[PDB]
């Protein structure tokens, strides 16, 4: 597992047991708890070692996340089956207009997910960009026509206060990824039309995907920059003394990480030889 | 084309204001393959930063 | 030309300052590098320095 230099026992128990203990805490950002990244000790050690200990627990935090990843499959098989449902029940609505109905349920019925981890969000936004259009139709409020633009994703009627508690829902799933568990539809079959309960439980629904999933992206896009900018100053720095251990040491720092498999390869070189570069680094 | 002076610099050649009424009266149009003519952007922004 | 202004499409007139402005297939390249010859007989320097 992770293993570093220059930290007593304790703190490297503190927060190996910090990863470990990872997906049950809120705010799972890494930057949420900087009592941790001092834990490296900027202004205790040697330049080197505390750059050496800063990366050695941001690859670690990535391995972490890149394992913790959920299983969104659950979610994605009640999506399509509300896109299904969706797609019927406005089949039969006597709209106005039924050209602009049909191609609208069209693209509907054709949505479905291709197992591709990344292509989620972009499918959900297009299958709640056409729901909410159809939504909006059946009511006959107005909607948006200028070019250039498309119909903002929001509820349709929906009450002020279950609209507040879904956003709270979200946020919290926002804050947190991994153990999200959705169930806050109190929607009723009294008011509105059944078309407009079925659009905004698909959008509940795709909403919670896409917030997952951005969510999850942005995290990961500022972990491999701070790998990355470590691993440049890291280099940077044992550039000047040239020697065995040192120029080992910078061999195994050149590779680009730029994907998880990556990071893995560099993680598994570290630790593997740490032999070798040890000897370089100095220590208090 | 020394000449043509007498019609080339009179102020009305250089009056665009009936043509610029006149596109405004008739409309962007209605064709779909003009549709991509039609969408551009113009933004005047700070030059602080 | 037609532009967009906070979502609704306008029309927009400005004048050509120079006549390089004029589009090429109604004043091309090679017209401007025979005019530029022509000026440059003008001033006698048809074989340049």
């Amino acid at each position: 597992s992770l293993q570093f230099i220059g930290l007593q026992r304790r703190d490297v128990v503190a927060l190996v047991n910090f990863l470990r203990h990872l997906t049950q805490k809120p705010d799972v950002d890494l930057e949420a708890h900087p009592k941790i990244l001092k834990k490296c000790g900027e202004k205790r050690l040697h330049r080197r070692t505390v750059l050496f200990n800063e990366l050695m627990l941001w690859l670690g935090y990535y391995r972490e996340l890149r394992f913790h990843n959920p299983d969104l499959s659950s979610v994605l098989e009640e999506f399509e089956v509300r896109c299904v449902a969706v797609a019927r029940r406005g089949y039969t609505y006597p709209f106005g207009d039924r050209g602009k109905a049909r191609d609208h349920l069209a693209v509907l019925d054709r949505t479905e997910f291709d197992t591709d981890v990344r292509h989620d969000a972009e499918i959900v936004e297009r299958a709640l960009v056409s729901a909410v259009i159809l939504a909006k139709m059946s009511v006959r409020e107005t909607l948006v026509t200028a070019i250039g633009q498309t119909e903002p994703i929001a509820f349709v009627h929906l009450k002020d206060t279950e609209v507040q508690r879904i956003e709270e829902n979200l946020e919290g799933v926002r804050r947190n990824m991994f153990c999200v568990k959705p169930l806050d539809l109190n929607l009723d079959r009294h008011a509105n039309t059944a078309l407009v309960n079925a659009v905004n439980k698909l959008v509940y629904t795709g909403r919670l995907i896409m917030n997952v999933r951005r969510s999850w992206e942005e995290l990961e896009r500022k972990c491999l920059a701070r790998i990355q900018e470590r691993c440049k100053l890291l280099v940077k720095e044992l550039r000047m003394c040239l020697s065995f251990d040192s120029n080992y040491c910078r061999n195994i720092l050149k590779h680009a990480v730029e994907n998880g498999d990556s990071a893995d390869t560099l993680l598994e070189l570290l630790i593997e030889d740490f032999d070798i570069y040890v000897d370089s680094f100095p220590q208090s | 084309f020394v000449d043509a002076l007498k019609t080339l610099c009179h102020p009305v050649l250089h009056e665009p204001a009936p043509c610029l009424q006149t596109f405004t009266e008739r409309g962007p149009p209605s064709e779909p393959a003009m549709q991509r003519l039609l969408e551009c952007r113009f933004q005047q922004e700070p030059m602080g930063g | 030309t037609h532009c967009q202004e906070n979502s609704e499409t306008v029309a927009l007139c400005t004048p050509r300052i120079v006549i390089g402005n004029l589009p090429d297939g109604l004043a091309p390249g090679p017209f401007h590098e025979l005019r530029t010859w022509e000026i440059m007989e003008h001033m006698r320097l048809r074989p340049p320095p």
